[PDB]
RNA sequence: GUAUGUAAGCGUAUUACCGGCCGGUACUAUUACUUU
């Protein structure tokens, strides 16, 4: 495991058995359907949208109170933007490569790390190219790394 | 300047309204319908001077964007340069009360 | 016994210290608690490893301690290990 | 011409395709209380006297 | 990566009785695998096997009586017609006496002598003795 | 596609404008005897009321489809009235009883009634007479043609 | 004088008398002064009264768009009906619209192109949760008997253990009468810290 | 008494029709694989 790495390490969540509890939660799936209309309209990513509901209210799992995945909860009220979220963190992480290595070169350890997220785009973006979540003839270009994220 | 102040603009592009140029900024500066004005450090010096004298009368607040016009012009989804900008309507973003 | 006959029915307490993941079923050690900050009165439910700064709508006393593990509040907390 | 074939969906004919539900659930939330008027009119007539 | 979910499940059974593990903790509850453990019980090779199901995959507990020698697997599923099943006996079994290779044809999963009476050609998954 | 652009004139041979004297009035709604293959394949509706000429068309030319019938996938379509399709199969070795991914490539001709076939669409194929040095097949039906992921969807 | 069906049995079926006799019992369950804001439209479709040799077990066909509100009333649905229909245990059981592909030479699917909530798992999963309704299932284990037969282990730690444990013998009957899987029900007292 | 390796009924396109359970006819997502 751990593709770009030597480690065998493993870190994740741990979902419980049942799919309805919290049943003691007086909160429904409907006010959180407004909360994504309230909070997710402020530009937040689908991961961190799902982290503010856990700590604050706190609903343990929105998959138990509502059936749809949260991008569909973005979409069914119209909050799915043009760009998928996780590469949008990578390309921002990719654009910080062309901010550190534009002037401070010789960092061939850092210049190793460009080859990761370019590959970690191009293997990853090939998957989303197929799934019709962004069209083909979408080619990542080097000058586009600034404006895709900004 | 910071990366975090750039994210405050990052929700204006989905929500808020815009004025790009001296002329589009100074037009709403005359009516005072703008709130926040942006100045990048490579602004020409009298242009770096002239905008903020309005702010002493229009009672608005400006910022010294520590980047360049090439990045600020691309920090807003465009590709052409940005030397000045006034966001006349903060749609959803949090520059309504935040200082740097 | 290393050559044991029962794996379906293990002893409970060693499973409680086994792992969050490697058990016979999947359930974490984490839970939810209902913290009342001692300078205030308001009821607030929060995760164990919350990984997030929480305050009330008007009662921002302590309510959390920022860490990588569980929120270890010393003498500034009152909650329970209970689904609410 | 191919772009606008089945395009009674976009602006108004989203809800004028969702009007199948807008004429049902909006009225019939009250008509069941109007269907149960035998124990609604006679219900509050008992609590007003007793 | 878990390449073939069949074969990895088989070998840990063989990696039990050598140090004498009478029990097997086993993963991950596929219905092609549930069609296979009872064939051992159909000739009484192992003990009692049970399956808890988590809502990811499920996992299997297997008790063992200790009568096995080795269960095996040909990989991948070679296509075998009727007239050439006998080639896969002598290369895989100690003799014609005991032991059982197990293929699966379009009618289901069975013994080879079962298949030698059912007469339908199919694909090898594994073997045991 | 065509406004009869040719340095000669193109017309389906075997029909004539016969105007007044006729056994009855056999208008037939167009003077174009569109045949059919009748091998279970439905005729395309655009072939009957077509303006295209296409002497090598299997529906409307001097062609009767023969041979066998197969399916497959298509790659290139630049050349005129002609697409480049691809078929897949396996091979059985002796040393291993194992298989391989080899393939052949047969160039084929299209009537314009299957206009706008692209990569990588799915097209069935049937045989006919030799056309010009390679082409002994003809396209039968745009059967599926659906890539639900990358090719067959708008954007 | 004695009103029965046509208030609750649509949109299901008018047979039968045993489904009709509880409908005269349903209208006197409307007089509980607390459920009358709800059961005026909570409809039924069918019913069944299958016995375990001596006592009967009553099957209630909820149509399930109202299972979100059928659940919180279900504490009071079973209790007042049991003292009126003693000693016949009652439980709501939603029979589903099972979409098969028939066991033929790959027989044709269309129509009803089979969403994944409409397969043979619903014979277990969509059925087992409604039989042991308030149990809060924690674990299902598949015991495999010798001659290709099966036992399933259904786990409930303490979640209202002290009110439905006298029905787990009845629960063993109707699950084998509806699905066929031989079942046992698991007690254990240990609050297994997770 | 027992066994289960047998077919039908029964948790369901166990297809539509005319015939004496029984002939004819309406009439089916594919491959690879294997069957004759």
């Amino acid at each position: 495991g751990r593709m770009h790495a030597p480690g065998k390490g493993i870190s994740q969540s741990a979902l419980p058995y049942r799919r309805t509890v919290p049943s003691w939660l007086k909160l429904n799936a409907d006010d959180v359907k407004e909360q994504i209309k309230k909070l997710g309209k402020k530009g937040l990513t689908p991961s961190k949208i799902g982290i503010i509901l856990r700590d604050s209210h706190g609903v343990a799992q929105v998959r138990f109170v509502n059936g749809n995945k949260i991008l569909r909860i973005m979409k069914s009220v119209g909050l799915k933007p043009d760009i998928p979220e996780d590469l949008y963190h990578m390309i921002k992480k990719a654009v910080a490569i062309r901010k550190h290595l534009e002037r401070n070169r010789k960092d061939k350890d850092g210049k190793f790390r460009l080859i990761l997220v370019e590959s970690r785009i191009h293997r990853l973006a090939r998957y989303y190219k197929t799934k019709s979540v962004l069209p083909p003839n979408w080619k990542y270009e080097s000058s586009t790394a600034s404006a895709l994220v900004a | 300047a910071l990366e975090s102040t750039n994210a405050r603009l990052a929700l204006v592009m989905k929500s808020g309204k815009y004025c790009l140029g001296y002329k589009q900024t100074l037009k709403t500066l005359r009516q005072g319908k703008a709130k926040l004005v942006l100045i990048a450090s490579n602004t020409p010096a009298l242009r770096k001077s002239e905008i903020e004298y309005y702010a002493m009368l229009a009672k608005t607040e400006v910022q010294h964007y520590s980047g360049t016009n090439i990045e600020l012009g691309t920090a807003c989804g465009k590709y052409f340069r940005v030397c000045t900008l006034s966001i006349t309507d903060p749609g959803d973003s949090d520059i309504i009360r935040s200082l740097e | 016994m290393p050559l044991a006959k029962d794996l379906l029915h293990p002893l409970p307490a060693e499973e409680k210290r086994k792992h969050k993941l490697k058990r016979l079923v999947q359930h974490p050690n984490s839970y939810f608690m209902d913290v009342k900050c001692p300078g205030c009165y308001r009821i607030t439910t929060v995760f164990s490893h919350a990984q997030g700064v929480v305050v009330c709508a008007g009662c921002a006393t302590i309510l959390c301690q920022p860490t990588g593990g569980r929120a270890k509040l010393t003498e500034g907390c009152s909650f329970r290990r209970k689904p609410q | 011409m191919l772009a606008d074939q089945a395009e009674a969906r976009r602006q108004k004919v989203r809800e004028a395709r969702k009007r199948r539900e807008e004429r049902i659930a909006t009225k019939k939330q009250e008509l069941i209380a109007l269907h149960a008027k035998e124990d609604e009119i006679a219900a509050k007539a008992a609590t007003a006297g007793h | 990566v878990r390449m073939n979910v069949l074969a990895d499940a088989l070998k840990c059974i063989n990696n039990a009785e050598k140090r004498g593990k009478r029990q097997v903790l086993l993963r991950p509850c596929s219905k092609v695998i549930i069609k296979f453990l009872t064939v051992m019980m159909k000739h009484g090779y192992i003990g009692e096997f049970e399956i808890v199901d988590d809502h990811r995959s499920g996992k299997i507990v297997v008790n063992l009586t200790g009568r096995l020698n080795k269960c095996g697997v040909i990989s991948p599923r070679f296509d075998v017609p009727i007239n050439d099943i006998e080639k896969w006996t002598n290369n895989l079994l100690p003799s014609r006496q005991f032991g059982y290779v197990v293929l699966t044809t379009s009618g289901g999963i069975m013994d080879h002598e079962e298949a030698r009476r059912k007469h339908l050609g199919g694909k090898i998954l594994g073997f045991f003795f | 596609m065509a406004d009869q652009n040719e340095r000669a004139f193109q017309k389906q041979f075997g029909v004539n404008l016969n105007r007044k004297v006729k056994p009855g009035i056999t208008k037939k709604k167009l003077l174009r005897r569109s045949r059919d293959v009748g091998l279970g394949f439905k005729t395309p509706r655009e072939a009957i009321d077509g303006t295209y000429i296409d002497k090598k068309c299997p529906w409307t030319g001097d062609v009767r489809i023969r041979g066998r019938i197969l399916t497959g996938v298509v790659r290139k379509a630049k050349m005129q009235r002609t697409i480049v399709i691809r078929r897949d199969y396996l091979h059985f070795v002796r040393k291993y009883s194992r298989f391989e991914k080899r393939h052949r490539n047969m160039s084929v001709h299209c009537s314009p009634v299957f206009r706008d076939v692209e990569h990588g669409d799915i097209v069935t194929i049937g045989e006919c007479r030799p056309l010009s040095k390679t082409v002994r097949f003809n396209v039968l039906k745009v059967s599926k043609g659906q890539g639900a992921k990358k090719s067959f969807k708008k954007y | 004088m004695a009103i029965g069906s046509k208030i609750i049995k649509p949109g299901g079926s008018d047979p039968d008398d045993f489904e009709k006799s509880i409908a005269q019992a349903l209208v006197e369950l409307e007089a509980n002064s607390d459920l009358k804001p709800y059961l005026r439209d909570l409809h039924i479709t069918r019913a069944r009264e299958i016995e375990f040799g001596s006592k009967k077990a009553v099957i209630i066909y909820v149509p399930i768009p109202q299972q979100k509100v059928f659940q919180k009333i279900q504490i009071i649905l079973v209790r007042e009906l049991e003292k009126k229909f003693s000693g016949k245990h009652v439980v709501v059981i939603a029979e589903r619209k099972i979409l098969p592909k028939p066991t033929r030479k790959a027989r044709n699917p269309l129509k009803q192109k089979r969403p994944r909530s409409r397969t043979l798992t619903a014979v277990y999963d969509a059925i087992l949760e409604d039989l042991v309704f308030p149990a809060e299932i924690v674990g299902k284990r598949i015991r495999v008997k010798l001659d290709g037969s099966q036992l399933v282990k259904v786990h409930l730690d303490k979640n209202q253990q002290t009110t439905i444990e006298h029905k787990v013998d009845t629960f063993t009957s109707v699950y084998k009468k509806l699905t066929g899987r031989d079942v046992t029900f698991e007690f254990p007292d240990n609050y297994l810290n997770v």
